[PDB]
């Protein structure tokens, strides 16, 4: 709605619910939403799989904490891999592993106190196919590729090694053409964002295909005051959305 | 404008790529070239393609093939690409050449140029540039690492061309190939990447 | 008319890939059943591969499927007991998607699709293997890990022990025959390594 | 249908379908459903829950072969314990434990080798509240309780330690009373049994409450000559018909 | 009928007729006929010669059994050629030398003795257009050809060198194609099939011309104990169905 | 889909064969060509044919020559198949070469490679690889035995090509004989074979 | 879809040409905002030019305009007040036509067209660069004087000095962004100098 002008309010007071889970914040900005689309069902005419999916609807959505991380004033990005993340908790990844063959998109709420000043505005963006790039010994000659836990870090984040680049070709300033939002937190607070779907394939295992990651890098220093309180924390809480599986069979962790 | 419009930027067209096999040819003697897919080494190209990941395409290209003078030299070619699935030819004498289903177009060097369109083969809706993930299943050791760019859906057969002659070749060819687009409907930009360059081939 | 419809008439996989199996049919078909131990006995261990494995390529199917670059659609499969008529006998089959490793266990087979077979006056069993596939078509080549190219793994077990008469010869026979699904796809027709020779026949 | 003379066909010969499992045995006797009851779906009435309940139909719904047994000549009786079996297996005992809150019928199918002769039929039976009573040393005074692997010995059976007592008052020959079939497996082969419901509670957690347990025990001496093979085998697989879940919390083995 | 499960009855139990000849097997499974074809008279369009055939109906079409041929617990397979064996016999053989230019089918059955293990199914079929191809020398510099014998044994039969290759390049497996129908005798019994036509020429002399052969090789070893009778005899009868000639004039045995 | 159809599978054309006759031409000196019809004892492309027993048959084949080297060099050729019924010339004089039924098409080796269609000339119904029985009547003398594969047929007359000169050629060539199938319609399709080698011509 | 949209999606000049900025791009973006005097500051200067001026030329904007030889259109450019929420300032913001030098004073860049930014509530505060042109193309390589080619100059001043809270940091950034208006047009694509290698990937 709001024009650069034109500013409403409430817009920044929401709450979201999902299966037994709710978050509110108060100050927020308004939730943007992929390719102003919204997560489906995958169509019938899509499904390869001529498989019957199963979705547990109410376990599977939910919002899951499954981590929180600390900041500081600077610290490296570090990118959450959507799919292990929530592999990795349960019933939900443990439901996956069985079900393996898994596709689903997610709502994310993203959470941190929040100070005044709150200077220092983080980026957090997903982008789809997160391809990450190695340095190959800075020579290029090296050509050697990115650790398994680098790929894959299991939600534990990846610190970016340089931002700007974000370990691709990709230039950073251009990766606000992918949707995202930014805290400073002094303009909002904790974001909301609904994920829509690039899947290549409609079904996949998804166990070895990631939907996408998660990158969270502030584009600007912190700066606060001695006094003011040193610790500004951030937590993460996703619920994926419509989830589907296939390939019933014994669960791997991979 | 036009000229700004998306299949304007498509329609051009460029070098998909070249090689030049000398006719002393100590890479190919024999001269066969047994060619990988991958147009994505060349970075021109392959980046304005990958900038829309999903078209639906029929795409033609042009054959056009010189020393690397440039100078014509009269020899008759032979073209396939049987697709990744077939055997690729060992030699001059090779069984594959001999190709019962795999296509092939003869073109003679002094014939024209010989311009071919060539479906979406992909089993996959797209080629996707990027891709996460490994195609194969298992714990990934540090080799295995390599695998991690390959998307096995965004992999195509590689072509043969080989000069038709028990001997070796008088004279060297260069393969010279011109793909111009078709009227291109795409989705889902994405935005250039240049990067260093880990190695070839790259995802990127 | 259609290859696939040959394909259909009937392809058999090797039920072993043995040499001398393969050389001689006869023996590899047979796949030996006994008096065992009820349960946890392997029957054996099949490989869905799509013929790049032995007994599918020595198949009709595998030998088209060699043909085309990709293949894709369900197997159906069959089982017959030879074994002796009186003699009773149940065992279990299963069926494991891809990405597992192979079940390597009975149990584990039965998580995945499967069933069980009393045979009795049926002499004949069918399985059938779904088309599961993230990707609409799969390679027909495979021999490198590709998700699209694996179609999976089937196994045999005991549902329970062979039981014989005391005519009846304490060993029994089942035999495997293979068919396509009436949706089976190839694509980009190509040529086949299968058949070739040295020399010029001329 | 039939009296004790009239006899038709083709009863024997059934085919059993669940989830992605089927068995079929030639010879069979009519199917038994318990109280002339089939399983159901716990009426919004009955359910106290107000958690609304999970139903996996078709993972839950499938044949298991959790265990296979051997037979001998006699062999004490032992008893499968329903909740136990199943969530032994997985998914569906996995499901359970997250699920733990859990109701369900199943419909059973035992399966053996046949042999002509088949005497020393084998009567299975469930009885709900199975309930062990011990001998308390055969003085009386002991007053002692069963063993925990006894009373739930988790699918491994139980051998029958007196069977005509089925080691509780109840005298063995009444126990036609509750439904069940027995093979003699001359006169039939693999049972079919469904079990209808006598659920305490309309939603139980289960864990700790088994719906019942099923023995198996010879009511006859099984005979046959030396030549005749030793071994007959027996196997049991059964499917969950509906199940339904709540208490959606931690898992636990227990 | 049937599908894989399905099971009728009395298919089985058949009687086939012919001119004065019967033939009926308690146990069968059902007839197949090749191509979904039945016989039929040539038609007026397709014949060239312009000779009005004659067709003996009765004479011509009955079961003869021609030979018996005892079996051995492997033992290989022998061809039986069509034209030859009728003409062996007569008064239809007698009658085709005369009217030699000739063309039929026939209806084919074969009968065994039925033990009751019954193992080791030997397989028939009937190949149009069998061709034998020599090992010439196992070299294949030999360039050797088959015997006259071989390829018209004269309804002895030709026992097979090599049954998977059955002598040619075709695979032994693949032969399922062809139509065809297998004894375990286990199963079924005395087969029964009908064969329809492939003729290059809607009109042939066929004393030349073989329209077909029969093959008939064991899959499977036989396995008896030793007390069972050892002797498993096969017996072969065939009525040829519509069978017209032309060539009046006079007979030569070749 | 497409491609497993059976025209898809007919469509793709390959080398039915090849002769190389040098300059020197020991072979022939003149260097005349009388070509067996046989296509079949070259494997790959009869079995296919094979495979379908009957067919309706239009069918293009296209003619391309080179030296060994696949050097082309300026000849002009005069193409004939006379039938089988023909006399079958000696040599470069040979008086069948003028013909004045038996088809002959005249190209340069300059001359783009020419194209033509040859309607499904047997008698019979169709070619059916398989013969059994004998061409001939009478006892088989073992020696005899050699005629059981034939099937006459499937038999056709040969090909004629000879340098137009009354001197012997500067220049060898290469048969290079190409065909495709046009759209087909096939009935009662049979395995492939693959066995021994008991000799050529075979009826396999 | 069209390249354009994508220059819509978001192009930001670089705050500052520096190499050291350009490189560690963060660096650049900050436009560093004090108390300071009320007026009279030249907060920054910068150019117009299409993307042969560096910071364009970083953007998307500039890399597709580097495929185009004429690019014609009018530029949006955002200004974001990073700096602490309680401090208050207000800044002018001038954008000035072709022909003038750079305006070199607040005033100056005044009179041509020019915005107030009071930055509070509202975080970000939109600037417009009309499209303004003799010629309906301008090429979009600069490089030499054509009056064509030169878009103009735009200048941030600062209207009133910063104020701060006492809690308040001194210093403030001010975050720039920029945009492509509806209308934006380029001609005759071609190639790009922007990427090119020495070696052959190959």
């Amino acid at each position: 709605s709001p024009t650069a002008e034109a500013c409403g309010y409430s817009d920044r007071v929401a709450q979201l619910t999902v299966g037994n889970s709710t978050i509110t914040t108060q100050e927020a900005a308004n939730v943007i939403v992929a390719y102003g689309e919204w997560p489906q069902y995958c169509p019938d005419t899509d499904a390869t799989a001529v498989d019957k999916p199963t979705r547990p609807d109410v376990s599977v959505n939910r919002f899951y904490t499954l981590d929180t991380k600390d900041w500081s004033s600077s610290s490296k990005g570090w990118y959450w891999k959507f799919p292990d993340i929530l592999a990795e908790t349960g019933v939900f990844g443990q439901n996956a592993q069985f079900h393996f063959l898994y596709r689903s998109g997610f709502c994310i709420h993203v959470q941190c106190n929040a100070s005044k000043f709150h200077q220092g505005a983080l980026l957090v963006a997903v982008l789809p196919e997160y391809v990450t790039g190695t340095v190959s010994g800075n020579t290029g000659h090296e050509n050697t590729h990115p650790p398994y836990a680098a790929t894959q870090p299991g939600a534990t984040g990846f610190e970016l090694t340089n931002p700007y680049i974000l370990d691709a070709g990709i230039p950073l300033s251009q990766l606000l053409v992918c949707p995202h939002q930014w805290i400073n937190l002094r303009t909002n607070n904790c974001a909301t964002i609904v994920v829509p779907y690039i899947n290549s394939v409609p079904f996949d295992s998804a166990l070895n295909h990631c939907n996408f990651g998660l990158v969270v890098i502030p584009v600007s220093p912190l700066g606060f005051l001695q006094g003011a309180t040193p610790t500004i924390p951030i937590t993460i809480t996703v619920a994926p959305m419509n989830s589907e599986f296939s390939g019933l069979r014994q669960a791997v962790t991979q | 404008t036009e000229e700004t419009s998306i299949t304007n930027f498509y329609s051009r067209a460029g070098l998909v790529g070249v090689v030049n096999m000398p006719v002393q040819g100590t890479s190919n003697t024999k001269g066969f070239a047994k060619w990988g897919i991958d147009i994505m080494g060349f970075v021109q190209m392959r980046r304005k393609l990958e900038l829309m990941t999903y078209m639906r395409f029929s795409a033609e290209f042009t054959f056009v093939a010189s020393t690397p003078e440039g100078e014509t030299t009269n020899l008759i070619l032979q073209y396939m690409y049987a697709p990744p699935g077939a055997p690729l030819p060992t030699r001059r004498d090779s069984y594959e050449w001999q190709t019962s289903t795999n296509p092939s177009i003869i073109s003679k060097m002094a014939d024209p140029p010989a311009q071919v369109s060539v479906p979406f083969l992909s089993p996959a809706s797209a080629y996707q540039w990027f891709y996460d993930g490994y195609p194969t299943f298992g714990k990934h050791p540090i080799d295995q690492d390599f695998q991690y760019g390959m998307c096995p859906n965004n992999m195509m057969g590689t072509f043969c061309v080989r000069m038709i002659g028990g001997g070796k070749p008088t004279q060297s060819v260069t393969i010279r190939i011109y793909m111009r687009l078709k009227h291109i409907r795409a989705w889902v930009p994405r935005p250039l990447r240049s990067q260093n360059y880990t190695m070839r081939n790259y995802p990127n | 008319r259609n290859l696939l419809e040959l394909c259909q008439i009937d392809t058999i996989m090797e039920v072993n890939n043995l040499t001398t199996n393969e050389a001689t049919p006869m023996e590899r078909l047979r796949i030996p059943v006994q008096v065992q131990t009820q349960s946890g006995e392997l029957c054996a261990a099949f490989k869905a591969d799509p013929g790049l494995d032995g007994p599918w390529q020595s198949t009709m199917v595998g030998q088209l499927c060699r043909y085309y670059t990709q293949w894709s659609g369900s197997l159906k499969i069959t089982f017959m007991f030879t074994g002796s008529f009186m003699a009773t006998g149940k065992m279990l089959i299963a069926y494991t998607p891809p990405g597992g490793s192979l079940p390597a266990n009975r149990m584990q087979a039965m998580l995945g699709t499967h069933v069980i077979w009393d045979f009795g006056l049926q002499s004949s069993v069918t399985l059938v293997v779904p088309w599961i596939s993230n990707t609409h078509y799969r390679s027909q080549a495979t021999g490198s890990f590709f998700d699209y190219y694996a179609t999976g793994i089937v196994s045999l077990w005991y549902q329970t022990n062979f039981v014989v008469p005391i005519g009846a010869p304490t060993t029994a026979y089942i035999v495997v025959l293979g068919s396509a699904q009436k949706n089976f796809t190839m694509r980009l027709c190509r040529d086949t390594s299968e058949l070739t020779q040295a020399a010029e026949y001329q």
